[PDB]
RNA sequence: UAUGCCAGCUGGUGGAUUGCUCGGCUCAGGCGCUGAUGAAGGACGUGCCAAGCUGCGAUAAGCCAUGGGGAGCC
RNA sequence: GUGGAAGUCUGUUAGAGUUGGUGUCCUACAAUACCCUCUCGUGAUCUAUGUGUAGGGGUGAAAGGCCCAUCGAGUCCGGCA
RNA sequence: GUCGGGUGAGAACCCCGACGGCCUAAUGGAUAAGGGUUCCUCAGCACUGCUGAUCAGCUGAGGGUUAGCCGGUCCUAAGUC
RNA sequence: AGGGAAACGUGAUUCAACCUGGGGCCCAUGAAAAGACGAGCAUAGUGUCCGUACCGAGAACCGACACAGGUGUCCAUGGCGGCGAAAGCCAAGGCCUGUCGGGAGCAACCAACGUUAGGGAAUUCGGCAAGUUAGUCCCGUACCUUCGGAAGAAGGGAUGCC
RNA sequence: UGUCCCAACGUUGGGCCCGGUGAACUGUACAUUCCAGUGCGGAGUCUGGAGACACCCAGGGGGAAGCGAAGACCCUAUGGA
């Protein structure tokens, strides 16, 4: 378990209207890497949902600190907004 | 589980938007029980099942503008859109000056203070669109 | 407005309905006269010559 | 000669409408009217019909809804057939 | 629509002959309904 | 030696071919009117379970009589 | 001043229509469609249902237009191989 | 649309919650014509569904439409027999 | 009585529905019939027959289709807005089925579209396409004219908030 | 005023790669062609040369007198209307 800083300036690279969704994808591949666990493994708690849709499906924010922990027999994360 | 026949029970129960009713999380096997309008009213009551508030658009901030209107502010050229015949009606206009006179006028007799000839003349001029308004009417009176 | 597709659209009136003496759907219930067996035309049996190659 | 009842009408709501409002219910041949249907029931249960309420079916059938008299009890009269 | 009675006898017959070949008929043959029709599918009389 | 060409082998796809015939086609002989005593035709019903065909008509794949027939039948 | 006329004006009110893009589509969403622009919108107005007029005949504020994707003579079957 | 969860042999699209959205003469409510059981329940996924499917307007089986006072029914219209 | 967890209000303005009047128009005159009233009351009995589900549409209708087409009615008084049944935003209500998804800063090219210095129609058959102007108030308004009009001519100024 | 000088950068949906679904047009044969010539005078196929290792991806469409439609023009028929 860690608090980790993920930037989430490459949802750039999708259309503006989708953002939101690009970003929930960039924050599992992120925790994925970096607690080197399969992106299947990684569960993103609501909260981390909430913060990157707080401003609709076209306005990210920038970066977001995220808690995670690492565990189990097969190697999961559990992360949430902090 | 699939619990849509019981949103429509539910929506019908609590008398409200299927879009309202709230069925809790945790308890989706119960509510998948649920067959009969009777089972609804029961996890109702158990408050597994309830009806989320519907909105009501805020007035406030058209009641503090509707103040400084009243008080006749916020009506400057750049707030017009509709023409001046249709923000205030002539003809209507016309009805409330016209009837303000034509009481004024009848008070004044009933009131001695006019003989029925004076008034006569007053009338026929009122009618004939000589006063402006009511204390143009009165000013006129005297004289 | 074509006279295809869109004016397809507006057809929604009953004409043939099934006959009350012949059973077929020809039974026309605006001139309540039927196109297939005659009923209400005629009290014989509507039939021509023509509805069989001639020889036949 | 056509006659007026062909049989009972069993389902689940024929069955409440015996439990909970004393009423028997009906498949019967189309051309009986409501009152042909009050007569026969009474003359084949013993019974007394209040009320007779018909539905032409999407069966080609005509089902009837015969309410019995207070004196009589649909769950009994039922039960014997 | 508004139906009479006797379309609705049609309708219900049309209806009823959209039934299956029951089970037993297959064994009894030792081996289809052709008559099967749609409401949406296909069209009926009148 | 990939992609691949020609012919064949095993397996498929397809339903030709051969064989078969409960259906047709044509000829010949016989026979030949039905209906208000409601025909022909159609509709809807009718079966333990019955959708289609056939039969039948609320007595609904059937009722009665006489003769035939026969230990099977539905 | 009153009054409120008009095959009157503005108007994507409803509703009717369709000038241009020679845009999009053109094995289409569609055997006549889509978008923007555009015209009419109290009247010779628009519109629903019922009803009448039938093929050398209708109907036509006339374009040989329209009479069920069919018209300088409908459709079906027959004449007919 | 997304994140969790539910069911299931199987879940991007079947269901629950949250967050994010779309529709306001309509993408909401009641209905005419027309359709004809498409309605409701249970069990299913070979067929139908612009992918998948545990879902469904699909398949199998059951069930469902209750009137003196809502229509019809009565009257007559253009007009028809 | 009913209904509501509860309270279970009182006044006002503007007033669709509905009621009732006044005016004007016609080389146009705006149905008929059944029925009802006229013509009281009590009690009782009778009131049969047919329809009744559901869709009513970017999947239940017509268009070979779960078709971007076509298809009548009423909801025309929900809030802000404004002249408004306009736009835009938001309720009640409905929906995520104008039903395939995953991925590449995601190249060329195409469909829609935004912003382009200086020049400003040189482009083109042609300003086609795009743009310019714009709501409201004040001032002011030519030729011509059938005296109605032309006319919002043109041109000029103003516009928020407290 | 990006119509133009004279084009640039950007936005959304495609295009490209991956999973799933999955048609049609067209097909005498052969076919890696190019330059000339010849030929019913408008040749990938004949002749002479030249060039040419096979396969695949993307592209804009030069050629196949490309595909689509027994030329609607013109003439001819002891044709039609
Ligand atoms: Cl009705
Ligand atoms: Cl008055
Ligand atoms: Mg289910
Ligand atoms: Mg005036
Ligand atoms: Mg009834
Ligand atoms: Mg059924
Ligand atoms: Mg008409
Ligand atoms: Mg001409
Ligand atoms: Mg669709
Ligand atoms: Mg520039
Ligand atoms: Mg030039
Ligand atoms: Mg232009
Ligand atoms: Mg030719
Ligand atoms: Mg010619
Ligand atoms: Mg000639
Ligand atoms: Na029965
Ligand atoms: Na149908
Ligand atoms: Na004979
Ligand atoms: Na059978
Ligand atoms: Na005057
Ligand atoms: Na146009
Ligand atoms: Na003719
Ligand atoms: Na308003
Ligand atoms: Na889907
Ligand atoms: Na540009
Ligand atoms: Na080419
Ligand atoms: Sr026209
Ligand atoms: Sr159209
Ligand atoms: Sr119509
Ligand atoms: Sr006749
Ligand atoms: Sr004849
Ligand atoms: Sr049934
Ligand atoms: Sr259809
Ligand atoms: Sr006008
Ligand atoms: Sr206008
Ligand atoms: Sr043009
Ligand atoms: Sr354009
Ligand atoms: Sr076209
Ligand atoms: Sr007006
Ligand atoms: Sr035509
Ligand atoms: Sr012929
Ligand atoms: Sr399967
Ligand atoms: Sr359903
Ligand atoms: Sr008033
Ligand atoms: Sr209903
Ligand atoms: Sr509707
Ligand atoms: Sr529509
Ligand atoms: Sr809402
Ligand atoms: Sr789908
Ligand atoms: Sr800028
Ligand atoms: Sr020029
Ligand atoms: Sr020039
Ligand atoms: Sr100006
Ligand atoms: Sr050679
Ligand atoms: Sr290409």
């Amino acid at each position: 378990e860690r608090v980790v800083t993920i930037p989430l300036r490459d949802a750039r690279a999708e259309p503006n209207h989708k953002r939101a969704d690009k970003a929930m994808i960039l924050i599992r591949e992120h925790l994925a890497k970096h607690f080197s666990v399969d992106e299947d493994a990684v569960r993103l708690d609501p909260s981390i949902n909430e913060a990157a849709w707080a401003r609709g499906r076209a306005n990210t924010p920038s970066k977001i600190r995220v808690r995670a922990a690492r565990f189990e027999e097969e190697g999961e994360a559990i992360v949430e907004a902090e | 589980t699939d619990l849509s026949a019981q949103k429509r029970l539910a929506a019908d129960v609590l008398d409200v938007g299927k879009n309202r009713v709230w069925f809790n999380p945790e308890r989706q096997g119960d509510i998948a029980d649920a067959i009969t309008r009777e089972d609804v009213r029961e996890l109702v009551d158990e408050g597994a099942i309830q009806a989320k508030d519907k909105k009501g658009n805020s007035r406030g901030r058209a009641r503090e503008r509707q103040k400084k209107r009243a008080y006749g502010h916020q009506k400057g050229a750049g707030s017009r859109k509709g023409k001046a015949g249709a923000r205030q009606n002539s003809k209507e206009d016309w009805e409330s000056r016209i009837r303000a006179q034509r009481t004024k006028l009848r008070e004044l007799r009933d009131e001695g203070t006019l003989s029925s000839s004076q008034y006569r003349d007053l009338y026929d001029k009122a009618g004939g669109g000589e006063f402006d308004s009511v204390a143009d009417l009165e000013r006129y009176i005297d004289a | 407005t074509g006279a295809g597709t869109p004016s397809q659209g507006k057809k929604n009136t009953t004409t043939h309905t099934k006959c009350r003496r012949c059973g077929e759907k020809s039974y026309h219930t605006k001139k309540k006269v039927c196109s297939s067996c005659g009923f209400g035309k005629s009290a014989k049996r509507r039939d021509y010559e023509w509805q069989s190659k001639a020889g036949e | 000669s056509w006659d007026v009842i062909k049989h009972p009408h069993v389902t689940e709501k024929a069955m409440n409408d015996m439990d909970f409002q004393n009423k028997l219910q009906f498949a019967v041949d189309d051309r009986a009217s409501k009152g042909e249907v009050a007569d026969a029931v009474e003359e084949q249960y013993d019974v007394t019909v209040e009320q007779v309420n018909t539905q032409n079916t999407m069966d080609g059938e005509k089902k009837a809804v015969v309410r019995l008299s207070e004196d009589d009890d649909a769950q009994e009269v039922a039960s014997r057939i | 629509g508004k139906k009479s009675k006797a379309t609705k006898k049609r309708l219900a017959k049309l209806d009823n002959q959209n039934s299956r070949v029951p089970a037993w008929v297959m064994l009894k043959t030792d081996r289809r309904n052709h008559k099967r029709r749609h409401w949406r599918r296909n069209d009926t009389d009148e």
